[PDB]
């Protein structure tokens, strides 16, 4: 539902490390292969950046 | 037209912190029912099954047997939680055994032949 539907989820944690990816603005881009890879790897004892 | 909807993908990221393989192997032996206690009770013929023994001597023998079982289950040579030779004078402790019947008599002789003798004491044969 997050991908093709519409709903927003504000997950609150206070502090988090961030990792960056610089894309070229003249071409197509998509964030799903990054954000799904972040959402799958959330563990009850760990999150990735 | 399912193109493997984006909800699921497995990699086994989380491992169990007490451990499923460690908790389940103890629950397998917590699941086990209580051991049967059969001696003192009659069979289909009528004889009280079990061994012929003084009841208190038998109740001391099972304290010995369960102490040795404790010593084997704790993977050592001498038991630590001992069930015999404790501080308490448990000298009137009785257990069930095959020495007495359900009536209150002895079982030096089986019941299935006590009744056979009591009926075989009366016969009547034909005249010659």
């Amino acid at each position: 539902w997050i991908k093709t539907g519409e709903l927003r989820i504000r997950i609150e944690m206070g502090a988090y490390p961030y990792m960056l990816h610089y894309y070229d603005p003249r071409q197509y881009a998509n964030a799903w292969n990054l954000t799904s890879a972040w959402l799958e790897e959330i563990t009850p004892t760990s999150i990735p950046s | 037209p399912a193109t493997a909807e984006p909800g699921t993908s497995n990699c086994e990221h989380y491992k169990a912190r007490p451990g499923i393989a460690s908790v389940q192997k103890a629950t397998e032996s917590a699941e086990l029912p209580m051991k049967n206690n059969d001696e003192g009770t009659p069979d289909k013929r009528g004889n009280t099954k079990g061994a012929l023994v003084n009841e208190h001597v038998e109740a001391r023998d099972e304290a010995d047997d369960a102490t040795k079982k404790q010593a084997k289950d704790t993977e050592k040579a001498k038991a630590q939680v001992t069930y015999s030779d404790t501080g308490i004078n448990n000298a009137n402790e009785l257990s069930r055994s095959g020495n007495v019947d359900n009536e209150g008599g002895s079982n030096q002789k089986p019941m299935s032949t006590r009744i056979a003798e009591a009926t075989s004491a009366i016969v009547s044969k034909h005249p010659a």
